[PDB]
């Protein structure tokens, strides 16, 4: 009674008030258009999708510090004068950004790695999550960790269960996107690419399988030689010239780090090299035991023979194996895979998708 | 009806929204909807037809007969027969398989219905520039004796933004008043159909053609009675998806060496 | 009110006051530059002959677990991402395709190389990833690019700049498809003719994990397709099957079709209803010119 | 099309083309690095000369420095009819 | 509450007519101006009431009244560029102290640059021209663009960094424009200091016989150094070319009379990568009575990119190895591994001196 | 651009049109893929159709100034255009002395230093390379606090990065 005179009837009646006047200003069709530049004198230049030019001063309803070349304002009718700056709502732009509903893939199915699980989540998720071990130690968290290693070592779902604990920002990039047809669009979209996601939580920057530049066979996107120069030291830049307080981070990874210039990587940044190689039959034990732990499995089968019989088999040849037991139970509709379809899919892997590696030494 | 009377806009029909009401699109690119008038009718006019708007309110006023003046071809031959179909030799081959397509379904359109075969609407010439074409198209019309509308490739695009979709849409609305009628283009791989990557968004040029020519050909020719001829050089300056049935199904390549 | 207005819908702009007056339409189905929306398709497992064999495959592959998601998720086991064919020359794979959305109830969109770069702002390299996440939106669909393919036509038949790139980004983007709703249905399909054009990453499981290969017609495989693919009209059952798919050589499914065409040609020069032999024979004649010639 | 309007109304008239190899140029597709009005402009050739409207009374003096570089569809005959070699 | 105050004075600010002008550029200047709009249109006008008659220049930009004319205010030119408004930034972090070592990359660079700003009148003396170009290329991983950094603090003044990528635009004949749009901030904003980054990718001849679609970058250093040394020496602030390719560059960029100044940087001896860990030591944990010279010895000649890793690497030897702090025993663990573990291959270093 | 270049140049006859760097537009432009075609030759079309037009009467000429005669057009080249082709090469061993004491008459020295000597000592250097000296002579006492140039100064330039000349270490062994 006595607090609410006081208090919310002299802010209500203001308000009531002042919108009176929002009548004249905030009314009419509205036009709007581009910021062009802003001066300590209040004005600014705007130019609508009609493409006129209008030089008028600064109203309110914005601010100084919101004002920025190249966004959206609110311009008026009659007066032609800009009301205020119209945010953008709905996601920033672009929404091919990988904001990451996260499906929630946890460490058990990427088990067996942890040797070399445990060296990318020290520096990648213990600094986001527990940023008060590396703060009050002194040293400067890295920025990310380079992977190298043969196909199918589970290069690709190691970043993918880092960023679900995180629960911050995750970006996942291919590698083919960074050259474009037009000359000069392929830096310009690696500008783009850090400056939002640097905006907005401290984000993750990960490309994944970067074949960019290299055995080309390109008629249609090639640029040239002058495109090769211009894209990866681009991204160059953004690890040297682009400042950030650390919440950016880059991993790259791909099957061949050789063909790419090793200059991209200026390893002051990277402090973290991780390598892969094939499982031995103790760590295919493990994995195979992932993948069956939601299928069903007749009383016939043995998860230590299966091992066993592996020879010179990575990650993905292991759940390719589980895959092809399914498809073959799924044309009889059985429950439980029986041994018969672990016999055949052991011999098609090993044939079409199990090729002869070029090594050929011994 | 009278108070209109001299001062006159050219408009141009879109869609029926409600009854005695419907939206037109002037020359000058402002569409505006507005209430028709008491005098005219909804199923006196076509979705493509042309009407009369007036100056300042836009008004609908009157709708225009079924001809549009528009450019190029305007009414229809002017001295064309000056040669007969025995100048050119040797392409008794392929003029034969021409004329199956051409001056055969604007006779007899039956013969198509009882065997049960679709005549192609659109007709693609390929081959090296400067050997068949050019003659060919005159022979045919020639000895077709009806209407004929030869427009340039290069000519859809004018100065003004908004007149290039509109004088496509008169190209085919003169064939909507005349059954026997042929749609000659002459050159027609400059613009094409979107030409591969046409940067849309730097030009727009190339939508408003793009979109016409896409929908006038799926719009209209149902009644089989209007063919579509084309002169192009090779096939690497064209969209293959106009390949695809439904719109052009015919390919014709010269008889090379 | 405002709860009834969404995006993409045409309403009135009066004049005068500068208000809302009514609503006039929706925004049409075809959207940016080609958009290709196609919903049940009429392509069928009856109206293709000879590749039933072939059917069955894509049929517990592809079509199973989409008209079936309990399947697979009780097996323990996780869906396929694409699907690749690979044969002669002229296939009648895209009829195959087709069929697919026609008994799943899904949609036939395929994607233009000329769609994946465009001209716009920021835009510019999502056009690619674009019409992957424009699929999305309405139904699972399918994914299939018949666009960028050596026949001979275009050069460079060892690769392509708009074929590999393209093809190989969709298939690492099923991450976010992966534990949403209506989104892992998603299959991709694809087309080529030797696998040493694609890249080793792609032969790799994983990704494609069934490979079929698409064997040419043979005499017995042209025998269903005489009578379904190559009549679309009323004609005469005096003919031999058997005996006309003996006289075409090496004819793909491409170059039967085109003798449905070239059939009823010569009978349009004597102008007559009946169709007996004698057109046949000159139909299976000028095919086989255009194929051995060049 | 503004040059040609003259030709149907004089009729003894010649057009002069001093160092052109621009308009004959060939461009198909790269990307066209917006051609849009020069393609068209290489077609406007190939239709005065090419269709149904008056011609033999206006001749076209066209001079270049190398013919490669033109379009190969305007040195052959039905546009350019007489080569003449200044060695 | 600041709208407020806002709409009091709003009403002689609205409701008349001021602020609706159309902004064009003024062509010919008769003392009758000509100026062009931005529709294509061309009138004439003359001056206002308070417009000044010095105050109209040729090729500025000028209000005028939509529908009657005339001139009202002035304006800065070259009003369509937005891209150089966001090439400034302000306040670096990297100071200048944060440069190790007592070598000679540091002095010859504040000589040439930190010297005339500060003290212009001590040259004026002896009457001679201060170098305006320097040059600055090293090997990869020596930290350049930190030393570029720290300039700018010292100087405290506008500072402009310029990606050799961001001169080639997506048109041919846009990357002149970018030219240009760079020196005309020199005479606009007076004192100020241009960096330009990865030029590699746009100097050097590389002639014609070539694939062909190299005629476009070419061309921008016909431009760039048309405006840097032209007909008119024109000039003011220092321009400062940096890259990591100096043997790709363009013969005649690498000639003086654009530069004077010229340093390249080296690898630092046994007392120079002593001073790269003392710099350190101050942060992170340094055990007391470890001495670093027996580790940067051990450690063979390298980058400074691979001297801050040992140590960033060695506070990482806390965890699994099961250590409180930094010791000795975790500095000598990173000898074979943030060095001799790190090498294998696309370790750049020294290997990469030329293409 | 250049059209109206010489239409301006009509109205005041003793005018001279300079144009820098020649080697930035021209070509034959082949040897390449389809489009890409005229965006050099555009504007040269102008310096031919101009050149050999109405226009370069009596007072109407152009100086075109370029780097290298090694890739250009050449029919840019005719006796229509461009007559006198003059080779400007590197400055001589005397004709050093004469440049390198112009560009010092802003500094201050005791004149005790033989210009003839500094030119001996400079073999087959730029133009700019010679002014570049004086630019570190004055640097040099800075750091040493001289009130004037000494000799000393010229010298240690030398030593240091002018021209053709550049050590990071004294390596002598």
């Amino acid at each position: 009674f006595v607090s609410n005179s006081e208090i919310l009837k002299p802010f209500e009646k203001k308000q009531e008030e002042e919108k009176k006047q929002l009548e004249e200003i905030r009314g009419n069709p509205l036009s709007i258009g581009t910021l062009e530049e802003i001066i300590d004198d209040d004005h600014a230049i705007v130019t609508s999708p009609t493409m006129p030019d209008y030089y008028v001063s600064i109203l309110s309803f914005v601010d100084k510090e919101l004002l920025e070349p190249g966004c959206s304002v609110l311009l008026h009718h009659k007066t032609m004068s800009i009301v205020g700056v119209l945010q953008d709502d709905a996601d920033p732009m672009v929404s091919v950004m990988k904001m990451d509903k996260s499906p929630t893939e946890s460490y058990s199915d990427i088990g067996g790695l942890e040797s070399q699980i445990q060296e990318i989540k020290e520096s990648v998720e213990l600094p986001l999550t527990h940023p008060e071990l590396y703060e009050e130690m002194g040293i400067k968290p890295p920025k990310g960790v380079i992977l190298y290693g043969a196909p199918g070592t589970g290069k690709t779902l190691l970043a993918k269960a880092v960023a679900n604990q995180t629960s911050a920002t995750f970006l996942r990039i291919v590698g083919s996107e960074l050259i474009q047809k037009y000359l000069g669009d392929g830096p310009r979209l690696c500008r783009q690419i850090f400056k939002v996601a640097g905006e907005n939580a401290p984000s993750i920057v990960f490309i994944d399988e970067i074949d960019a530049i290299g055995t080309k066979r390109y008629d249609s996107n090639s640029g040239g030689e002058r495109e090769i120069q211009r894209t990866m030291l681009e991204l160059l830049n953004q690890l040297d010239g682009f400042d950030d307080r650390g919440d950016v981070k880059v991993i790259m990874a791909t099957n061949k780090i050789e063909t790419l210039d090793p200059a991209l990587i200026r390893p002051g940044r990277i402090d973290r090299k991780i390598l892969f190689e094939n499982p031995d039959l103790s760590t295919k034990k493990k994995i195979l035991g992932i993948h069956t732990s939601k299928m069903n499995l007749s009383e016939d089968v043995n998860l230590e023979t299966l091992v066993t019989t592996k020879d010179d088999l990575s990650g993905a040849d292991i759940q390719a194996m589980c895959t092809e037991a399914g498809l073959l139970a799924l044309r009889e509709r059985r429950m439980q895979v029986t041994a018969e379809d672990f016999k055949q899919a052991k011999e098609r892997v090993m044939k079409n998708k199990v090729e002869e590696n070029l090594e050929g030494l011994y | 009806k009278r108070i209109q009377s001299v001062p006159l806009v050219i408009g141009q029909f879109l869609e029926p929204i409600d009854q005695n009401t419907g939206i037109v699109s002037s020359t000058t690119g402002m569409s505006y909807v507005v209430r028709i008038l008491s005098t005219l009718d909804r199923e006196l006019l076509k979705p493509s037809m042309s009407v009369a708007l007036h100056r300042h309110s836009n008004a609908l006023v009157d709708i225009l007969p079924p001809d549009s003046d528009s450019s190029i071809s305007v009414m229809g031959e002017n001295e064309k027969p000056d040669v007969t179909y025995a100048d050119v030799g040797g392409l008794d081959m392929q003029k034969q398989e021409i004329r199956e397509a051409v001056e055969l379904p604007l006779v007899q359109a039956d013969l198509y219905e009882q065997i049960g075969i679709d005549p192609p609407r659109g007709v693609l010439l390929y081959g090296p520039p400067g050997t068949g074409k050019t003659m060919l198209v005159k022979a045919v019309a020639n000895s077709t004796k009806a209407a004929f509308i030869r427009v340039n490739g290069s000519e859809f695009v004018h100065k003004y933004l908004g007149e290039g979709p509109r004088m496509v849409r008169d190209v085919f609305r003169l064939a909507r008043e005349n059954a026997p009628s042929i749609i000659f283009i002459d050159e027609v791989d400059s613009i094409a159909t979107k030409r591969f990557d046409a940067q849309t968004g730097s030009d727009r040029e190339v939508q408003r053609i793009l979109i016409e020519l896409l929908t006038q050909m799926d719009g209209f020719d149902q009644s089989t009675n209007v063919k579509v001829i084309m002169a192009t050089n090779r096939a690497d300056t064209l969209d293959p998806a106009l390949l695809r049935p439904g719109r052009l199904d015919r390919k014709i390549e010269f008889p090379s060496l | 009110n405002v709860k009834d207005l969404k995006a993409s819908q045409r309403v009135c702009l009066r004049s005068d006051s500068y208000m809302l007056h009514k609503v006039l339409e929706n925004k049409a189905d075809p959207l940016v530059s080609l958009m290709m929306v196609e919903k049940v398709p009429d392509s069928t497992y009856d109206m293709v002959g000879g590749l039933t064999k072939q059917i069955k495959e894509i049929k517990e592959v592809i079509e199973l677990p989409v008209k079936h998601p309990e399947l697979f998720e009780s097996l323990g086991i996780a869906q396929p991402k694409g699907v690749i064919l690979y044969g002669p020359p002229g296939t009648g794979k895209t009829l195959l395709a087709r069929a697919v959305a026609h008994h799943t109830d899904c949609k036939f969109i395929r994607v233009s190389g000329a769609e994946l770069v465009q001209k716009y702002i920021g835009e510019g390299s999502r056009m690619v990833r674009e019409l992957f996440v424009m699929a999305r939106e309405h139904a699972p669909s399918i994914i299939f690019m018949d666009e960028i393919d050596s026949i001979g036509s275009t050069r460079v038949e060892g690769s392509g700049g708009g074929d590999s790139e393209v093809q190989r980004t969709m298939l690492e983007l099923l991450n976010q498809l992966d534990g949403f709703e209506t989104s892992k249905n998603i299959k991709i399909i694809m087309a080529t003719n030797r696998l040493d054009i694609l890249d080793p990453a792609l032969l790799r499981p994983g990704r494609i994990d069934r490979k079929i290969e698409f064997p040419p017609p043979s005499v017995a495989a042209r025998a269903e397709i005489l009578r379904i693919h190559s009549r679309k009209m009323n004609l005469t059952r005096g003919i031999n099957l058997r005996k006309v798919a003996e006289k075409m050589n090496g004819c793909s499914g491409a170059d039967v079709k085109g003798v449905c065409t070239e059939a009823g040609m010569y009978a349009l020069r004597e102008r007559r209803i009946h169709v007996t032999q004698e057109d046949f024979e000159l139909a299976v004649g000028k095919v086989m010119n255009k194929n051995q010639e060049t | 099309r503004e040059m040609f309007a003259y030709a149907k109304e004089h009729e003894p008239c010649i057009i002069f083309m001093d160092e052109v190899d621009a308009i004959g140029g060939r461009r198909f597709s790269e990307g066209t690095s917006a051609d849009r009005e020069i393609q068209r402009t290489l077609m406007e050739l190939l239709t005065q000369m090419d269709g149904f409207d008056n011609l033999g009374q206006t001749k076209i003096i066209m001079a270049t420095n190398r013919p490669d570089t033109l379009d190969p569809a305007l040195l052959r005959p039905g546009r350019l009819d007489r080569k003449v070699e200044i060695p | 509450a600041p709208s407020h105050l806002w709409d009091i004075m709003g009403d002689r600010q609205r409701l008349g007519e001021e602020h609706p002008l159309q902004v064009a550029r003024c062509t010919k200047i008769i003392k009758k101006y000509v100026i062009n709009l931005k529709q294509i249109a061309k009138f004439v006008v003359g001056l206002g009431e308070r417009v000044s008659p010095t105050d109209i220049e040729e090729g500025m930009r000028v209000g005028v009244d939509r529908s009657k004319y005339n001139i009202e205010l002035p304006l800065p030119p070259r009003i369509d560029p937005s891209v150089t408004m966001m090439t400034v930034e302000e306040k670096p972090d990297v100071t200048y102290s944060d440069v190790g070592g007592c070598k000679d990359q540091i002095e010859k660079l504040r000589e040439v640059v930190e010297l005339p700003l500060l003290s212009p009148e001590r040259f004026a003396t002896l009457g001679i021209d201060p170098p305006k170009g320097i040059l600055l290329y090293g090997p990869p991983g020596t930290g350049k663009t930190l030393c570029a950094r720290a300039v700018a603090n010292r100087t405290d003044a506008t500072f402009i960094r310029v990606i050799g990528s961001e001169l080639v635009q997506k048109y041919v004949g846009e990357g002149a424009r970018m030219v240009r749009e760079l020196f005309e901030m020199a005479r606009t904003k007076k004192a100020c200091i241009i960096f330009f980054d990865e030029i590699d990718a746009v100097g050097g001849a590389r002639f014609d016989d070539g694939a062909g679609g190299d005629n476009e970058v070419q061309r921008t250093m016909l431009e760039l150094i048309t405006q840097l040394d032209g007909f008119d020496p024109r000039g003011n602030i220092k321009v400062m070319f940096a890259t990591n390719r100096p043997n790709t560059l363009d013969p005649a960029l690498l000639r003086p009379g654009r530069i004077d100044r010229k340093v390249e940087f080296s690898l630092p001896d046994l007392e120079g990568r002593a001073n790269i860990f003392r710099i350190h030591s101050k942060s992170m944990s340094v055990e007391r009575g470890i001495r670093w010279e027996l580790i940067s010895r051990l450690c063979p000649n390298s980058t400074g990119a691979e001297l801050r890793s040992v140590c960033t690497e060695a506070g990482m030897f806390a965890i699994r190895a099961r250590r409180k702090v930094a010791t000795e025993k975790d500095f000598l663990k990173a000898v074979d591994k943030v060095i001799s573990g790190y090498k294998k291959f696309s370790s750049t270093s020294r290997y990469m001196q030329y293409n | 651009l250049v059209r109206d270049a010489f239409a301006l140049a009509k109205e005041k006859a003793p005018t001279i049109i300079f144009i820098d760097e020649l080697d930035a537009i021209g070509t034959k432009r082949f040897d390449s893929e389809k489009s890409g075609d005229r965006e050099v030759q555009r504007t040269m079309l102008e310096l031919l159709n101009q050149l050999d037009g109405f226009s370069s009467d009596d007072r109407v000429k152009v100086l075109a100034a370029t780097n290298r005669v090694d890739v250009l057009d050449p029919a840019l080249l005719r006796s229509g255009r461009l007559d006198r082709k003059i080779e400007f090469p590197l400055p001589s061993e005397d004709s050093r002395a004469q440049i390198l004491q112009i560009h010092s008459r802003k500094m201050t020295t005791d004149d005790d230093i033989n210009w003839q000597e500094l030119a001996r000592s400079t073999d087959e250097f730029n133009g700019a390379q010679l002014k570049a000296v004086t630019v570190e002579a004055g640097m040099i006492a800075l750091r040493n606090g001289q009130s004037s140039v000494k000799h000393e100064d010229f010298v240690e330039g030398i030593s240091e990065v002018q021209a053709r000349k550049s050590k990071s270490v004294s390596f002598y062994a």
